[PDB]
């Protein structure tokens, strides 16, 4: 995996790859690494596939029970802490999870929370998680500004995954884009790296290391 | 240890050496490895002293409680209680036990219980470290329905060889005779058996 | 020290069509270099038009199928004989598998059937419950041999339209049950040639709205 | 620390009607990190072609070594080495390092200039020759290549058809392996002409 | 030893190399030059096991300088890199191998072209437009994939290099105390003093 | 592997399967395990494939030089002695398990050599992963005073037992008959009971399916 | 976590036209020591099933007791205990198979390989295997231990697939089994000459044969074999 | 987690705590506050195993806050530290111990005295004029031995603290991204925003 | 292996089983473990087949070269060469060899060479895995100056028991008689010795 999400002027961008690995075996190229918890909450997942899949789906159930009981949508902080407290109970047992709970609420505004399987929980503006996080960071950090447009921010998130998909052997397949606003999350399509790479190379004039 | 039990015409005889070792040091050279679990049901103990001892004590307790309720137990029943302990606690036990007893109906009987916890009813049985050296001898020389004197000679000559070759075995040769007559204890010293 | 796992070999294969789905699997069962059975089926009809196979360690595989079959039974009792949809079955299986996350079922599971729109569906699982719906999946020992062939022939990967300068991709289309069974038979004969744990026989379970049909074919016995 | 799967890569060779094809990917990485997308694994000494997968330092070392040996061969024999002879030379050289081997999976391909017969051969790291009528595979996605070749291949393919088969075998195998891909090269070899094509493949 | 980068542009090769020499919980030196001039138009940066790095670098330097005197002629960057690779290729199957990774930046005077070679301690040589050893690559390669163009000037190359160093200073765990930058071109080797 | 050797009236016969494996994958479907040491001394090899090839060639080379030196046809015991002294020197690290057989001026002979350098004598022998399957057949059907045609049948039947029942053995049966006073006849692919069935489909692609980036003529001439 | 102590070797079996045959030698080995020579490893359950057990003998004796107790439990409140509601081979097998897998799942296995041979109430032949891991499989021929490597090849020459079963008579099937037992005696270092054989036929019922011996052995050719290579005397 | 310092002066306690949160070869965050307010006049900084640190800190915080509500009274820094020590002393002989080291800086309103306690994950409590956990101590203790005076002002204490941070930034191998400084005195807890 | 050598009135007799094992599989059931190093100096081989074989070949080479220069070697000389190889290469060898030979002066002689490389001259010797089970039997039944028929019976009965109990031993019982008369090979099949 490679997953990122960053805060900016126009809300939150969230981008993930779609590759699953079993060692050097490519298990899948079409996997979903963004879980839609509710119309205002997203959860990215990296690490052990089942651990991620099982506990994030479980998190969505706990968030549903919260709004039934409290007649109010759960905060991004509270949602992330339900998950971080859960994985902390399993600390040492060998769970592998690198998640990012992204969403908007009235009291918080746009918020991102990094949560991982050894109990770390961090609020922040920019995070990259997964085997190819460093590759994504390289492109994202060097082009990031708060004043990015929704159009430019979406592209930077897409381009940062593409960069990692290229270099990281354990990332690729396709890019899944999301945009979180005050009105909720908006899906911005699946982008296959098979076509996206050559499209980006030609139009952007980048990737000169590759035989064109 | 070298130990053995042998059925014969009038009943059964148990036999054992008297050497207990902690490494190459002989902790006790006059050990009594023949132990009573009931009036006419005895056993030979090989392997861990502590384990065989703890087992024999529990068996003796069970058979005493059996006798209080249901009268005298069979030799098979005694062996079954031994087995139950040895089998169910096989992971924590190093005990090789030969059970021998005299009923009036069933006459002499010998059951051997190796490390695993399996039961094997036999005409005669040999066990312990020193038994390896006398499989050849005991097989060639054993006969069914021997006399008391023949069986005593068979055990004496066998354990004599087992002792001669096995460093872990030695001292005196204790024996216990189980018949309708009663219970008889025998002993044989090095000066006698060594020069057989 | 006692090792609770073993490898019973073999390989399985699931392909989804427009109004049907197939789940195939060789009938060979092995341990080390010995053949245990030349005909030991591991693709099962579990009711409600769901076929299932859990290839890898047969003991864990049989245990899982047995539990899922039982899960279907109690779904009927507890929910007024309602039909278990393929998507619901898949999620149920995830919980069965993940239930033993820290002492797993050593099996690559595949189920097949029809979705609630009547279209062909193949779901595939890892040993600890991770799952994903696909048009195509090979599982087991010879999965690494068969899977790329399926990518090429079922999903038309790396295939471009002739004379379009590698610009237009070959268009995706559903395959007929006749064309799918051809790919299955060629996949298994190819896997039999190069993998020692695959052979003896091939058993295919086809799932349409009408029900579950079976087909058997001989494979090389060396 | 498994020499055979640090750098990654694949080679595949096929026979056709009066022709042979040999192909390879272009990736060189250090485990997860992709480093180079220009690293070719196929070399040639006269009309004999040699593909080499495995540890990249040995791929380079052996190429330089076989160039060395084939050059002296040509000077003394006063003729180019043939594929059958070269295959033996490779086996000898590899087995010479029996208890400290080159971590490689070489593949010889070429047409015998005298008889005109298409020839391919593979080796394990220790020199054992694997001769084949149909095809030879090598590298981190060898399982994948075996599965692709064994299904796609048919005998007596024409050069233009053979190109399509070997290319599709390599591409679809490479996409299921993390350490292979990043570009590909295919050599189509006829009796007295050789065409080299760079394939367009997904760059992840 | 940790961070060594290399960027080949239109008319030159630029090598950046970290200044920190750490041992244990102490930065012993923050002005270390992790490079040697092999010849007037060839520069080799290095990183790896303590002691091995300099010992290897100076051993290569001595050999190349010996060649230059003997033939009264400068060896090409390609030839030097091939020599270096072979030395490392021998090394790896020795009793105690050199654990040294290197970048060889040189200007070929016959071709009038800059050349950058990346060679690891196993003897794995590759010619690249941009290179890096160690954990640096995990950030810089993707960054350069995006921002690098083949027809850039030396000044553009230095700005591109600043962009790498900034990213490393932001995301790398260890303090590497900045870098020493050196440029290799037709006029030889020179050091950028203010970076 | 599965390899066997059987003695008969006027000579000796050896046989072998033709499968080569790397892990569970069949590397070669038709490799030659029967090796010529001298014209009338042949050797069946099991274990590490390169070691059986290399050790048999080395000894075969030295046997040829010895035969020229002594002006005599080489003997089986000479090959046996040279092989076992070589294998012993390497303490089993050369993983060659050989069945040595042949005819010479002394008569007909049949030996087996293990990787560590121990040799056995016998009328019937079998080595390799399928040696137990083969030895089962040999023990059931072997008798004294076998004819040539009976020995070839028994030998090939023992190899077949390995082919079918052992996963480490497969494909074809190679045989070599060494009779006294006659030339040794090497019967390559004596039986071929594992022919691949016709594929269901031709996967010949339409020309232009593969996308290309560059073309160039390669110069092979001077 | 166990280690087997007193062990039993190969159990071999096969189907024929009217029923099944199963056989196993009477040895209880203690490592390399051939300790016990009167061990019966074929245990009949009712008049229509025989369970053949290899591996640890203490665990075998435990399984004996479980089967013995299963017959008793089945008879309770069951007027048709010797008729329609009698114990089937398939019932007996599934019970053991359940136990074996439960024990391996608790990391405390019954260190055995088991073959349940029998004939069902509707005349169908039943032959199925289960081991310490809870692995189960069925085949026309089944064998444990060395039997799997040496017996199966010989028994499969008689019945190679399902369609060969009606063509195989009890005379042919028994001869193959007895031959296999001889081959195992030649080649298995933990086997004995003495063995037991059981035939469960749908017509003639259960025939249990004790104290059989391997005979017609070829040893005469040994006298000619001298040395290990270059010895003549 | 890595660098946590503490300096008790005349009228206050000053806690410095590094901002870097690193995992692997990536600095995930450079603005992390490694402290919790246990009560209005008691502050606890913490460092150690990931997850354990915050989980422990918040657990203590909850307990102290519960006490404050129940008794309508603030617990003394000495009492809080004794409670914390006992929790760690239990922890160390648990199935999975908290691997957390803490500094407890507090102002005792009854004594009108600042107090600094250093407690490691074993439950080893000590009252000190200045304290540090991890490798920081190996530099700061000797530095403070020299420059520290007991009668210093808060402003003098901050300059003394700057001298520590400078030394750590110079000699520590890892980049800890500066520190967040907090002062505990008679008027409560406040943060120095420009450091 | 079960092997033994026994001196008697007219000379010496060597005896051995014929079982070679690779684990629990019998690789060869008709092995010849009695090997000639000289006309009337033979040896029994136990332990590693490859090692004992390589040693025996070297000894045969040395004694052939000895005979070319100094005439017939003594049985003691043969045992000394065996010892020299076994002792000096003790770290790399697993060989337990019994050397037996017939001189006209010294008559029958038996030397045993265990794992260590030590030499022990004895009236009779037993060795190999299966020998453990017949120490008792052989000690009780051995007599000096036996006849040929008595010694053959002694070896046959002994190896019969060794074979019966040891799984690593079996097949036929080979024997080699060394006397002034010459060299005689004997064989005994299971159907005979098993039912002794
Ligand atoms: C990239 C590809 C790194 O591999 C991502 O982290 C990716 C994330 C992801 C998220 C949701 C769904 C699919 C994939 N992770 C994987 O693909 C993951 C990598 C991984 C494997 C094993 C691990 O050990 C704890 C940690 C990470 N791959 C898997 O989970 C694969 C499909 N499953 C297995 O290997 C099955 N194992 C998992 C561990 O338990 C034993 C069985
Ligand atoms: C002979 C010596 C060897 O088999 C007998 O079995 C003999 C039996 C015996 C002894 C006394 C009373 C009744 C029966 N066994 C011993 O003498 C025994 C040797 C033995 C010790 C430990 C074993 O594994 C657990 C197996 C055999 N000696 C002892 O038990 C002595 C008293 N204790 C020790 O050696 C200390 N042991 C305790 C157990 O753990 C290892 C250290
Ligand atoms: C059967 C097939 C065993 O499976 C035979 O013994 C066969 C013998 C043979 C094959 C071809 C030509 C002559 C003889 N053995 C093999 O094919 C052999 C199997 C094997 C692999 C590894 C082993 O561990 C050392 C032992 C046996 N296969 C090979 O030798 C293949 C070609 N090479 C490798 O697997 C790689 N070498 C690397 C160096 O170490 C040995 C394995
Ligand atoms: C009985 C079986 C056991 O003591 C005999 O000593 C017998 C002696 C013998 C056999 C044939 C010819 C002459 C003499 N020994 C064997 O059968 C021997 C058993 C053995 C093997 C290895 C040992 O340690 C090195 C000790 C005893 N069998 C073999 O040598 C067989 C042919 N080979 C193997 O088992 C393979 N070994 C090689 C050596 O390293 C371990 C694996
Ligand atoms: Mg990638
Ligand atoms: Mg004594
Ligand atoms: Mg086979």
């Amino acid at each position: 995996t490679t997953t990122l999400a960053f805060r900016f002027q126009g809300g939150i961008i969230v981008a993930v790859d779609s590759r699953a690995t079993a060692g050097n075996w490519v298990a899948s190229q079409t996997v979903k690494k963004v879980i839609e918890i509710n119309p205002f909450l997203l959860g990215t997942v990296a690490g052990g596939a089942a651990d991620c899949q099982f506990w994030e789906t479980w998190l969505g159930s706990q968030c549903r029970l919260h709004e039934l009981r409290e007649k109010e949508r759960i905060s991004v902080a509270a949602a992330s802490k339900i998950l971080s407290n859960l994985v902390y109970q399993y600390k040492g047992a060998g769970l592998s999870m690198g998640t990012m709970i992204c969403g908007y609420t009235r009291k918080e505004g746009p918020t991102i929370y990094y949560v991982d399987s050894d109990g770390t929980r961090l609020k922040g503006d920019i995070f990259c998680v997964g085997s190819g996080q460093t590759f994504a960071y390289g492109v994202l950090d060097s082009n990031y500004k708060w004043d990015l447009s929704v159009e430019d921010a979406l592209y930077l998130g897409k381009r940062s995954i593409l960069a990692a998909a290229h270099r990281d052997a354990y990332s690729g397949g396709s890019v899944n884009l999301y945009h979180v606003t005050e009105d909720g999350w908006i899906y911005h399509g699946n982008h296959d790296v098979g076509e996206l790479f050559w499209k980006v190379k030609e139009e952007e004039g980048s990737f000169n290391n590759v035989i064109g | 240890t070298s130990i053995m039990a042998v059925t014969f015409k009038d009943g059964v005889i148990l036999g054992a050496d008297s050497r207990t070792t902690t490494g190459a040091y002989i902790a006790n050279r006059v050990t009594d490895k023949l132990t009573r679990v009931h009036d006419k049901i005895w056993c030979c103990r090989s392997g861990s002293a502590a384990d065989t001892q703890a087992i024999a004590d529990i068996v003796q307790y069970h058979l005493e409680l059996y006798t209080s309720q249901y009268g005298t137990p069979s030799t098979e029943t005694a062996a079954s209680v031994f087995k139950e302990l040895c089998y169910e606690n096989k992971d924590n036990l190093t005990a090789g036990i030969i059970v021998a007893g005299y009923d009036d109906k069933n006459k002499g009987e010998v059951y051997t219980i190796p490390l695993g916890g399996s039961v094997h009813k036999l005409p005669y049985a040999i066990a312990g470290s020193g038994s390896t050296f006398i499989y050849g001898y005991c097989d060639k020389n054993f006969r069914e329905n021997m006399s008391k004197e023949e069986t005593v000679d068979f055990i004496k000559h066998s354990l004599s060889q087992a002792i001669k070759w096995d460093g872990s075995s030695g001292g005196v040769i204790r024996m216990v005779v189980l018949t309708a007559a009663g219970v008889e204890r025998l002993i044989f010293y090095p000066d006698e058996y060594e020069q057989l | 020290q006692f090792n609770p796992y073993g490898d019973n070999g073999g390989t399985i294969l699931g392909i989804a069509g427009e109004d049907f789905a197939v789940l195939a699997g060789d009938t060979r069962n092995i341990t080390d270099y010995s053949i245990n059975s030349r005909y030991e089926p591991k693709v099962f009809d579990c009711g409600d038009n769901i076929v299932m196979s859990a290839n890898g360690f047969a003991a864990d595989g049989d245990a899982l199928v047995k539990r899922f079959k039982n899960s279907v039974k109690w779904y009927h009792f507890d929910h007024n004989d309602k039909k278990l949809s393929i998507n619901s079955a898949a999620r149920n299986i995830q919980h069965l598998l993940y239930g033993k996350r820290f002492f797993p079922y050593y099996v690559h599971t595949i189920i097949a059937g029809l979705d609630e729109d009547g279209k062909g569906a193949v779901y595939s699982f890892d040993p600890v419950g991770s799952y994903e719906r696909e048009q195509c999946r090979a599982g087991g020992a010879a999965a690494s041999l068969i899977m790329p062939f399926l990518d090429n022939q079922v999903n038309f990967k790396n295939q471009y339209e002739p004379g379009t300068n590698g610009k237009v991709k070959k268009p995706l289309k559903y395959l007929s049950v006749e064309e799918v069974i051809k790919l299955v038979r060629d996949s298994f004969t190819s896997a039999t040639e190069r993998h020692i744990q695959v052979g003896d026989g091939l058993e295919i379970l086809i799932v349409t709205k009408d029900g579950v049909r079976k087909e058997f074919y001989e494979l090389k016995r060396d | 620390s498994d020499p055979s799967s640090i750098n990654g890569g694949i080679v595949v060779a096929m026979t056709g009607k009066d022709c042979v094809a040999i192909a390879c990917d272009l990736r060189l990485g250090s485990q997860s990190l992709g480093v180079s997308n220009k690293f070719e694994k196929i070399f040639h000494y006269g009309h004999v072609f040699l593909g080499i997968t495995g540890l990249a330092t040995d791929v380079t070392t052996l190429n330089e070594m076989f160039r060395y040996k084939t050059n002296l061969y040509k000077l003394k024999e006063e003729r180019a080495i043939e594929p059958e002879t070269f295959t033996q030379l490779v086996s000898s050289s590899l087995y010479e390092r029996r208890f400290g081997p080159y971590f490689v999976g070489p593949v010889v391909a070429g047409i015998n200039s005298k008889s005109g017969k298409p020839f391919i051969a593979g080796f394990d790291l220790i020199g054992c020759i694997d001769e084949a009528k149909d095809f030879i595979v090598s590298g981190t996605a060898s399982d994948q290549l075996f599965g692709m070749c064994e299904s796609l291949y048919e005998p007596n393919l024409e050069p233009e058809d053979l190109f399509e088969t070997i290319s599709q075998a390599l591409l679809n195998a490479a996409d299921r392996d993390a350490l292979s891909g990043w570009g590909a090269v295919v050599y189509i070899i006829k009796k007295d002409e050789v065409v080299k094509r760079y394939l367009k493949m997904r760059q992840d | 030893m940790d961070i060594i980068l290399g960027i080949r542009v239109q008319d030159s090769v630029i090598l950046a190399s970290s200044k920190a020499v750490t041992r244990g919980i102490s930065v012993l030196k923050d002005s270390d030059d992790k490079t040697r001039q092999l010849s007037p138009h060839t520069l080799m940066s290095f990183a790896g096991e303590a002691g091995d790095t300099v010992q290897f670098a100076e051993y290569i330097q001595a050999n190349i300088q010996l060649y230059s005197i003997r033939e009264d002629y400068e060896l090409s960057p390609q030839a030097v890199s091939s020599f270096v690779r072979q030395e490392l290729a021998k090394s790896i199957r020795s009793r105690r191998p050199y654990q040294v990774n290197v970048l060889i930046g040189g200007y070929d005077k016959k071709k009038n072209k800059p050349e950058l070679y990346q060679i690891d301690y196993l003897g794995t040589k590759v010619e690249l437009p941009y290179g890096a050893h160690g954990y640096s690559g995990f950030y810089t390669f993707s960054l350069l994939d995006h921002h690098y163009r083949p027809d850039m000037t030396t000044e553009e190359g230095l700005d591109l290099l600043k962009l790498c160093v900034q990213e490393l200073e932001k995301r790398m765990p260890m303090d590497f105390k900045g870098v020493i930058v050196k440029i290799v071109d037709k006029d030889g080797i020179r050091q950028v003093d203010d970076f | 592997t599965t390899i066997v050797g059987v003695k008969f009236n006027n000579g000796v016969v050896i046989a072998a399967d033709t499968r080569s494996t790397q892990g569970p994958i069949v590397a070669d479907k038709n490799c030659a395990k029967l090796h010529r040491i001298s014209p009338k001394i042949w050797c069946a090899g099991a274990g590490t494939a390169a070691d059986t090839e290399a050790v048999t060639q080395l000894i075969g080379s030295n046997i040829e030089l010895h035969s020229l030196y002594t002006s005599r046809e080489p003997r089986v015991v000479s090959a046996l002695q040279m092989l076992k002294q070589h294998l012993f020197k390497y303490q089993g690290h050369i993983g060659a398990y050989l069945i040595v057989a042949g005819v010479d001026p002394t008569g007909s002979h049949l030996f087996s050599i293990h990787a560590h350098g121990s040799t056995d004598v016998g009328y019937y022998l079998s080595l390799g992963s399928g040696s137990l399957a083969a030895m089962a057949v040999l023990e059931s059907h072997w008798k004294q005073d076998l004819t040539k045609e009976e020995a070839i049948k028994l030998a090939s039947d023992a190899i077949q037992a390995g082919i079918w029942n052992d996963l480490g053995s497969g494909s074809n049966v190679d045989v070599c008959v060494m009779e006294i006073g006659k030339d040794a006849e090497y019967l390559r692919n004596y039986l071929t009971p594992n022919v691949r069935e016709e594929k269901q489909k031709s996967y010949k692609f339409p020309r232009g399916t593969t996308a290309v980036l560059k073309e160039s003529i390669v110069n092979i001439c001077d | 976590t166990q280690q087997p102590i007193v062990t039993g070797t190969s159990v071999i079996s096969m189907k024929y036209d009217n029923g099944v045959i199963i056989a196993a030698d009477n040895l209880g080995s203690y490592g390399s020591l051939l300790r016990f020579n009167g061990v019966e490893r074929l245990i009949p359950v009712g008049d229509n099933t025989v369970v053949g057990i290899s591996g640890d003998i203490s665990d075998m004796q435990h399984i004996e007791r479980l089967l013995k107790d299963l017959v008793t439990e089945n008879a309770y409140d069951n007027p048709l205990a010797d008729a329609e509601e009698a114990l089937e081979p398939s019932y007996i097998f599934e019970y053991l198979a359940t136990v074996m897998y439960q024990r391996r799942s608790k990391m405390n296995p019954l260190w055995n390989a088991i073959i349940v041979a029998g004939v069902q109430s509707n005349g169908d032949q039943f032959l199925r295997y289960v081991n310490l891991l809870g692995v189960t499989y069925s085949s026309p021929t089944l064998a444990t231990g060395f039997g799997a490597h040496m017996a199966n090849p010989l028994l499969r020459k008689v019945v190679d697939r399902e369609s060969d079963i009606p063509k195989t008579t009890v005379q042919v099937a028994e001869e193959a089994i007895v031959n296999a037992m001889r081959v195992l005696y030649y080649r298995d270092a933990r086997s004995s000459r003495n063995f037991s054989l059981a035939i469960i036929d749908k017509n003639t019922g259960l025939t249990f044969k004790k104290n059989l011996q391997v005979e017609n052995m070829k040893w005469d050719f040994a006298k000619d074999i001298k040395g290990y290579g270059t010895q003549k005397i």
